[PDB]
């Protein structure tokens, strides 16, 4: 599958996501962004079936954007996620479930704390220091289980992600073409343009 | 790799203070066609054993043959063939057990369920079962097919454990056996009214009765039933 | 064909009165008395049996009705409207309560449910 | 599960065992298989636990409402016709197998309903995994014109047949006698022959055996 | 069949 | 299940066994598979118990309403209702039914509605699992305008054979006689029919 | 594919002397992969507790559903829902989806504020209600729990004792189940107060 | 299951967990997954319990016979190819085993071979095998370095199993450590995860996704 | 198609003490929902102070037990009356079992006895041969129920010493035959409460240097 | 396929229809299903034509060699040969065979070997698809020690019925009379048996 | 699948084969040599089913070595191949066919010309300028169909292989971990130790 990792440090949430889109025998693109900004302090990464993926993400985007306007306010990360979970949990029992898994990383301006939530296509949500979807978790959780510390700086988290990325490149069968990293903190969301070589 | 064709239903049995009784009807069914009405399924081996068989008849018939041969060949160079080295129920059973498990292990079973009832040289009752898979077990009562479901509960109300055997009489026992047989005729669509019963007593020896019938039937009450609920007449 | 009467039949008059409601209340005024007194260890509800003929059998008419085995109702007004209110009242005691909680509704709630039925007849088309 | 019904001279009684299973595991060692449809109409059910209770509550409810609407005591053929028609609508998906009996203004009645909605009437009936052990007994000892006393025994024994000879049954026996004049009597745990023997040891652990990490109080009110 |  | 209906000079008789099975277990050995849909229009039921009860229950209703509105329904009409249900719902029903009734102008009549929902009017008819066995006998021993006594026998013998061979039949033999004289309920025990 | 075996987890509740206790394990995983070491499965609406094992998405969904249903109830009735009643709500709420159930195994525990008698119950995924006097077990380690309970259990234990029992029951049953464990929580329930204790347990 | 063996300066490290499962049922937590063939040869097991125990005990025999026959101790290459060729003969019958044959010989030096029931036999310096292999690799690969001290190696192999024991539901029980040197294998204990996890958390300050 | 296998229920448990070991098993034998026998032993004395039980598909269990006793017979013949130590019996069984790896003996077997040093020993096998020596083990239907109990009551898992902040394990003492039998009985009554295949009777075989002793207790028959 | 064999005072008669079909096509409408395995030991064939021919052909050989070595074989022996073949090869055969022959000491005899290869000796037996329809008639019209003329009739009627109801039977009715007087071949045409 | 390419230049044959062995979710090794020298002037590359691969290779090796000694001669490349083909064609109808694909690149010392044969598990043989097995051919054949010239030098062929590898690293989904190149010419067989960076 595609890679989706997220790691919540002390003052931010870093989401790293693979840049490859493959179909059948060929890699169609090597620069895909498997992310949508739900609100200025909430980013959601996604992975799953072909179309469902973006379709689901863009739909959740629209809805959160609409709320933001109607209320001229920004839902807490916890709020967006629950909303997301419910859209999925209702989908699993529909005619054609959205087969998407998402990681939601947001910076809660009220509590002034970063948050990361993992929710699968079934609407299974949970809040975590770091998480992943697909097979990636199968190497990274143990890696992070070992090297992670709650008081890490954003820089420290980036380096930790690096490790995660190196291990995945070493042992995973698919060439996912690297990842795109993004940090969600008090000042919003920014893309680390320097991760292909830091 | 087979599928039974002509079949025979339950075989019921129980052991009492000085012997054992066993019975089975005289039907060879062909699916839902009650095809053959004169099939003895209780097989007397010598003077101290009767083996009742249910399942595919052609295989039963084959086991009949195996049993006669077992007898023929025990007489051979055996001066004591009609005495001390005569076929005991346990010998016959262990043989049959052995064959069943070997045929199952070759994936070509003898589609039957068998009960070997008899009494040993020293007077002990013997009652044990073996079937197409080589599973074997023993109890004061034993039955195959529907008899396991219906007969066992009845036969057990007389002999619930070992200690009850010495307190049970032939009369009691045979009575039970015939009732169970009646029951089965009522509820088993594949039973027949005609059956065979056999007792093997440590004193009277082997008594084998042929041409028994289910009697004392309660069907009179059927007249007061009409419809299936709301119907009046 | 079809109930094309899809608009309210009870509207607001320029004085703030809901005509049809005040009127129904008049119909109520014209009906036989019924009362209820509550005690510390019981409640009683009573009414008169206005036998509409000595040829009619008084017993074949329950002005007092059981809604649940712990709740009763009596009225004053247009009897038929009551009878059907009882039916619905007994049914809703089940559908919105016994069939969900396995116990009968408490009075206020069953009342609340009857009440709702009536309000709707004050607004529905 | 093992259930029976036996009609007697002035009524009908029913009984059932008290074992419920989730596969080969005993879920409930004493569930109640006898259900009150109306004061004098009871049903014994076997099959899917929740279905028997659901279909029983539902029809009991609609029966209560029919009584109130008609100012008459409920009749068995009504419960019978409603159960049957409900079950039939569901083409067997509601795995309810029931023996519905009771007394009403027209007499004493005994019927059986299968999950596909077919009904039967008889002087004695049984259903359940234990149906055969019970019927065996019934076919052995029933006779016409049984006393309340004899029927109770007959029914009780049959359930015992099931308890003993059927793994799909067990624990205790429950009876409900519905006699024509008197109030229906529900004898819950009429018989209790499977009492667990006193344990050999006591495993009351000395306090402190368990390792606790953090301890806190919960807020229960508003 | 136990596994590892 | 073993059922048949035979018309004769005075009317028609419906006969059937009384066995209901779940495979080879006998669910009920004293069933009544002869069901009334109208005072003098009865049907013999074979197949699913549920399906046939369900169908019969509905035909009774339609006929009751028919009565109230337009009077006494002909047997033919009883058949048409059955046919309608059986045909229009062929994919979900396993029911083979025989309809027979007595009327003043038409005397006795028998209609058989097999699995496809087709309807056939015949001097007599047989159906049910045990029927295959008596096609020969019945075709040999049946004559028209028989007498009550004769007809009762033919049915009694035919069904006795059917019960003999078919394991899905058994119990007692129930009959229903329909003539101007009314409606009579007959029953015959095993100890009598068995050794015929 | 078996919805009931994807995430893993167990719950068990017992009744003591004027008390009840209900505990659970903290694991949430996807087959072999342990994902969350912080997934509690015991919830409470006022003084009524409900533990739910099964498909995590459904666990979450039903909690949310029962909060909603309990909340409204309180507003209409003007008193907190009781265990006996909540149980019926759960049952009916489950049977409502008879032919497309929530893959869960709920457990209710609490003490009637009126009568004070301890109460606990369990249900199958479609509503069959199992009200027992001793204990209720649920989860991937149901068998194991049934094993621990049936033996370890004895009537009318005091709060402090019941704790040990319920705990050892849960703890040891979890250790024989791959999909459960990763931490545990026990609730000791009394009229007046309720205590929540976390247990040290094998983290494998 | 979860097993690893890796090569380095001071020899080879072989660490395995000790859980046996029957589906989700934990059948045991006291299974030795390392079979000591001869004083210089270790075989690790993963897959069907019987398949591994059986064919590896057998391997042990064939190794001994070679000793008797040639007077020389069997090489790891040869020892491994026996298992491998054996397994390949049964290919397509359902044998399930993934194993590593680690050992030291004067001729080859420290050596590790991975052999699985598909017939793949490979030589390498680091292999983690089993349902928890990924978990082990994660930890192993990130801290592995050739110039590791024997003590640190032990700990690392140990830790990696710990890792997998935690995350992989199918691994656990306790870690068994082995050091293979110029002078043979040296057993370095059986460590119960039940206690090892907690000690490691406190001392190392990791596993913060847990509180205690 | 013909299905060469079946399940006859039953449950067995073995516990090794310091100078003894026991192998207990229930006495019921079933098939689907019917009880085949309330008394059909499955724990046997195989000579040489070795008791064994192969629980699962009785035909297979029987065949296995037969082939092993016989292996003991020939061990005496071929190796001049030498006594088959338990460790050796074990390995022998591994081979008996693994010989049928492609058409297994659908059974979970256990044997108990004293080792070469006289200390108690229990060994258990996977249907195709995996084996190990253990302190205790249950096998069969109610295995999942009983096993956790033993981990706790026999091996003292999860039990720590009071007032030590859960940092000191309970002293791993060794039970006496008397205590072991108490545990065996409880484990069995419990198992009978919840498993429909377990019940009727319990037969324990105790093994000491003084030979093999048999104890028998009744169990619930529902 | 509709076949039967009936013993009587003078011996036994074998009878059968003459239709072979591949599905619903009548491959041969004048087949001979009555086959000789010995001078006075014949069999009635039903089921696979290949299999039964194959089996008969082998039994004839076995009996021919039996004769040469040990003299005339009893009908019971001809039956055990068939039995042996049918039982031992039960998985690859679809042959239901009725064996019948005449002997001086044993008069007439009839053995029936159904699909499982079990053997049954009876006063008469019927087999083939069309058999099901005459179980009743036959059980009702068969008496022991009948006369040739009587037995010819019983067979003629029973088969005619079978031919009537079963589409898998038809053609002409062939009979084989086995008495001390020899072997006679009887043939009955449609224009005679049909309207009986 | 794994990568097996071979290209016949003017005076040599260059075989390129991927360095990865992946099983399930992990790359077990990143330095595999999917090649065996049949004889001093004949090299065979192989890919296919897990075990059959090396087993078939080594078996063919043994047989060719034996013949070499029995006759103190080296079979022509063409001979070695026909031999291999027949072993395959016989295997395809056995109980368990060797599911192996091979490329045989040998220098025919008698004709003084390099040769390359492509043979599939069914014993389908053909002689070619360049060949490949698996999905690689799907890209490389067109690339080569365009950039290949009969009179190229060993060095030119290597560069051509480089192009091939690049295209494959760009568009194939699996990270095959690079290749090991080997040249078969008049002076034998040698492995280009410098291809990971040339
Ligand atoms: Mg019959
Ligand atoms: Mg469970
Ligand atoms: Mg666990
Ligand atoms: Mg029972």
């Amino acid at each position: 599958m595609d890679i989706i990792l997220g790691i919540r440090v002390q003052d931010s949430v870093i989401l790293a996501s693979s840049k490859a889109v493959t179909r059948g025998i060929s890699v169609l693109k090597d620069s895909d962004d498997k992310t949508r900004q739900l609100s200025p302090h909430t980013l959601m990464s996604f992975a799953g079936e072909a179309g469902d993926t973006v379709q689901f993400a863009e739909y959740i985007q629209a809805n959160i954007q609409l709320y933001s306007i109607r209320e001229d306010y920004e839902l807490s990360p916890q709020a967006v996620s629950s909303f997301v979970r419910q859209e999925l949990a209702k989908s699993i029992r529909s005619r054609r479930p959205y087969q998407v898994n998402v990681l939601i990383g947001g910076y809660d301006k009220k509590k002034n704390k970063p948050e990361l939530y993992q929710i699968d296509y079934l609407g299974t949500k949970v809040e975590l220091p770091y998480g992943a979807h697909g097979y990636s978790g199968f190497y990274t959780f143990s890696l992070l289980d070992h090297h992670y510390r709650p008081d890490m700086t954003t820089e420290e988290g980036l380096d930790l992600l690096k490790l995660c990325v190196q291990e995945l490149e070493k042992r995973m069968p698919m060439d996912f073409k690297g990842v795109i990293v993004k940090i969600v903190d008090k000042d919003g969301i920014r893309q680390v343009d320097d991760f292909q070589a830091q | 790799t087979q599928q039974p064709i002509v079949t025979g239903t339950s075989v019921i049995s129980m052991k009492y203070d000085n012997g054992v009784i066993i019975a089975a009807d005289n039907l060879g069914s062909y699916g839902s066609l009650l095809r053959f009405n004169g099939v003895e399924r209780l097989i007397p081996v010598g003077d101290n054993t009767v083996v009742g068989i249910s399942g595919d008849i052609s295989d039963m018939q084959h086991i009949e043959r195996l049993l006669k041969d077992l007898v023929t060949e025990n007489a051979y160079d055996n001066p004591l063939a009609d005495a001390e080295e005569a076929l005991e129920p346990s010998y016959i059973f262990e043989y049959l057990a052995t064959v069943m498990y070997q045929r199952r292990s070759k994936m070509n079973p003898l589609w039957n369920a068998i009960i070997v009832a008899g009494v040993q040289s020293n007077g002990d009752q013997f009652l044990r079962y073996v079937n197409l898979l080589g599973v074997t077990y023993s109890s004061p009562t034993l039955a195959t097919g529907f008899g396991a479901h219906m007969a066992n509960p009845l036969l057990r109300k007389v002999v619930d454990r070992e200690s009850d055997i010495p307190k049970t009489t032939v009369q009691v026992a045979e009575e039970a056996i015939v009732n169970a047989m009646r029951v089965l005729y009522y509820r088993d669509a594949r039973s027949s009214r005609n059956f065979s019963l056999a007792i093997i007593d440590k004193n009277t020896g082997l008594t084998f009765k042929k041409n028994l019938q289910v009697e004392n039937m309660k069907w009179d009450f059927a007249k007061d039933i009409k419809g299936y609920g709301t119907q009046k007449i | 064909m079809t109930d094309r009467y899809s608009f309210s039949l009870t509207t607001f008059s320029p004085s703030g009165k809901l005509g049809q409601i005040d009127y129904a209340l008049t119909a109520v005024k014209q009906g036989v008395t019924s009362l209820g007194i509550k005690a510390t260890n019981g409640v009683v509800i009573a009414t008169e049996k206005k036998s509409s003929s000595p040829l009619a059998m008084s017993e074949t008419l329950s002005k007092v009705s059981l809604l649940t085995p712990d709740i009763g109702a009596v009225y004053s007004g247009m009897g038929p409207d009551y009878r059907v209110l009882v039916d619905k009242s007994r049914k809703v005691a089940h559908t919105s309560y016994k069939r969900i909680y396995g116990e009968y509704p408490p009075t206020k709630l069953l009342v609340s449910e009857v009440a709702k039925i009536m309000q709707e007849a004050t607004q529905s088309g | 599960t093992t259930i029976v019904g036996v009609k007697f001279n002035n009524g009908v009684v029913i009984a059932a065992d008290t074992r419920s299973t989730q596969g080969p595991i005993v879920a409930d060692k004493n569930c109640a298989k006898l259900h009150r449809i109306s004061p004098k109409i009871w049903c014994a059910g076997a099959g899917t636990a929740a279905d028997t209770e659901a279909v029983t509550q539902l029809i009991g409810s609609n029966i209560e409402l029919h009584s109130l609407y008609t100012s008459r005591e409920p009749r068995v053929v009504s419960a019978l016709q409603m159960l049957k028609q409900h079950l039939f609508k569901y083409q067997g998906h509601i795995g309810a197998y029931l023996i519905v009996a009771g007394v009403d203004p027209t007499g004493s009645h005994l019927f059986s309903i299968h999950a596909h909605g077919s009904t039967d009437v008889g002087y004695y009936l049984s259903l359940g995994s234990g149906s055969l052990a019970a019927m065996a007994v019934l076919e052995s000892h029933w006779k016409q014109d049984l006393t309340k006393e004899e029927a109770i025994k007959l029914a009780s024994d049959a359930i015992q047949a099931g308890i003993w000879n059927d793994l799909g049954s067990g624990s205790n026996v429950d009876v409900c006698v519905m006699e024509i004049g008197k109030d229906a009597e529900y004898l819950r745990n009429y018989l209790t022959p499977n009492v667990r023997e006193e344990k050999q040891k006591s495993y009351k652990f000395p306090r402190g055996t368990t390792a606790v990490l953090k301890e806190s109080i919960v807020n229960i009110c508003d | 069949i136990i596994t590892x | 299940t073993s059922i048949m209906a035979v018309t004769f000079k005075d009317g028609v008789i419906l006969g059937a066994d009384s066995r209901t099975t779940t495979g080879a277990y006998i669910a009920n050995r004293v069933t009544d598979k002869l069901t009334r849909v109208h005072d003098k229009i009865w049907c013999c039921r074979s197949g699913s118990a549920a399906d046939t009860q369900a169908i019969a229950d509905i035909v009774q209703y339609h006929l009751e309403l028919y009565t109230s509105q337009y009077g006494t329904p002909s047997t033919e009409t009883a058949a048409s209702v059955f046919k309608e249900l059986c045909y229009e719902n062929k994919d979900n029903l396993t029911a083979g039914i025989i309809v027979a009734g007595y009327d003043d102008k038409n005397k006795g009549e028998v209609y058989t509605i097999p699995l496809g929902g087709s309807v056939h009017k015949l001097p007599y008819a047989i159906a049910g699992s045990g029927s295959t066995f008596i096609y020969g006998y019945c075709d040999k021993n049946f004559r028209e305008n028989m007498s009550k006594e004769e007809t009762v026998d033919f049915i009694k013998h035919s069904l006795s054979q059917a019960i003999k061979w078919d394991g899905s039949s058994g119990g007692v033999i129930r009959m229903v006689v329909l003539t101007a004289a009314g409606v009579e309920r007959l029953i015959f025990y095993p100890d009598e029919y068995e050794q015929l | 594919s078996d919805p009931s075996s994807i995430n893993g987890g167990i719950v068990v509740a017992m009744t003591g002397k004027d008390c009840v206790a209900i505990a659970c394990d903290l694991r949430l995983g996807s087959q072999s992969l342990g994902v969350s070491n912080k997934f509690e499965k015991i919830f409470h609406y006022g003084h009524v507790f409900l533990g739910i094992t099964g498909l995590a998405t459904d666990v979450t969904t039903l909690n949310e559903m029962f909060r909603y249903k309990t909340n409204l109830y309180k507003l209409k009735e003007e008193r907190a829902i009781e265990p006996e009643t909540f149980t019926q709500l759960v049952s009916s709420s489950l049977y409502e989806r008879r032919f497309g159930p929530y893959f869960v195994g709920p457990v209710v525990a609490g003490i009637n504020s009126k009568s004070g008698k301890p109460f606990i119950a369990g249900f199958d995924l479609i509503g069959c209600i199992d009200e027992a006097k001793d204990f209720i077990v649920s989860g991937t380690a149901s068998d194991q729990l049934f094993g621990m309970c049936e033996s370890l259990y004895e009537p009318n234990l005091e709060p402090e004792d019941l704790f040990e029992t319920i705990s050892q029951a849960l703890l040891n049953a979890a250790d024989r189940d791959a999909l459960s464990g990763w931490g545990a929580v026990v609730y000791i329930i009394k009229k007046d107060e309720v205590v929540k204790r976390y247990l040290k347990m094998r983290q494998d | 299951t979860t097993t690893l063996a890796f090569r380095f300066q001071g020899g080879i490290i072989v660490a395995v967990d000790s859980r046996a499962t029957a589906g989700n049922w934990v059948a045991s937590q006291t299974v030795k997954k390392v079979i000591e063939i001869n004083p210089f040869l270790l075989g690790t097991m993963a897959g069907g319990a019987a398949d591994c125990q059986f064919w590896e005990t057998w391997l042990g025999s064939q190794c001994r016979l070679h000793e008797l026959r040639e007077k020389e101790r069997i090489s790891v290459a040869a020892a491994s190819k026996i298992l491998s060729n054996l397994v390949y003969q049964y290919k397509g019958a359902g044998l399930s085993m993934g194993t590593m044959i680690c050992g030291y010989t004067r001729k080859e030096g420290p050596t590790i071979y991975y052999v699985d029931s598909d017939g793949t036999r490979l030589k390498g310096d680091i292999f983690c095998v089993g349902s928890g292999q990924t978990f082990a690799y994660g930890v192993l690969d990130s801290n592995y370095k050739w110039d590791l001290s024997v003590e640190d190696a032990l700990y690392l192999g140990k830790r990696s199993i710990l890792a997998a024991a935690h995350r992989d539901a199918y691994s656990g029980g306790s870690v068994n450590l082995y050091h293979v040197t110029e002078d043979g294998w040296i057993y370095h204990g059986n460590h119960d995860v039940g206690e090892l996890f907690w000690k490691v958390k406190e001392e190392e300050g990791s596993f913060n996704n847990v509180i205690g | 198609q013909f299905n060469p296998y079946g399940d006859n229920g039953g449950t067995i448990l073995g516990i090794a003490g310091e100078d003894f070991a026991v192998l207990a098993g229930d006495t019921r034998n079933i098939t689907d929902y019917s009880i085949n026998s309330r008394y059909e032993p499955k724990v046997f004395d195989c000579g040489d102070n070795i008791v064994m039980s192969a629980n699962g598909f009785a035909a297979d269990g029987d065949a296995l037990v037969k082939r092993f006793k016989n292996s003991v017979k020939w061990y005496h013949f071929d190796h001049n009356d030498k006594k088959l130590s338990i460790n050796s019996a074990a390995r022998n069984i591994q081979h008996l079992l693994y010989g049928k790896r492609f058409f297994p003996y659908y059974v979970h077997t256990i044997i108990a006895g004293l080792d070469e040093d006289g200390k108690g020993a229990v060994y258990s096998f996977d249907p195709v041969g995996s084996y190990e020596r253990e302190q205790c083990r249950a096998g069969g239907a109610a295995a999942s129920l009983i096993m956790p109990f033993l981990d706790n009551q026999v091996n003292f898992k999860n039990q720590y010493e009071p007032g030590t902040n859960g940092k000191v394990k309970k002293p791993l003492k060794y039970l006496s035959v008397e205590e072991v039998i108490k545990l065996v009985r409880d484990s069995f009554t419990s198992a009978t409460e919840r498993h429909i295949q377990v019940g009727d009777g319990l037969e324990i075989l105790i093994v000491t240097k003084d030979g093999v002793r048999k104890e028998f207790y009744e169990l619930k028959r529902d």
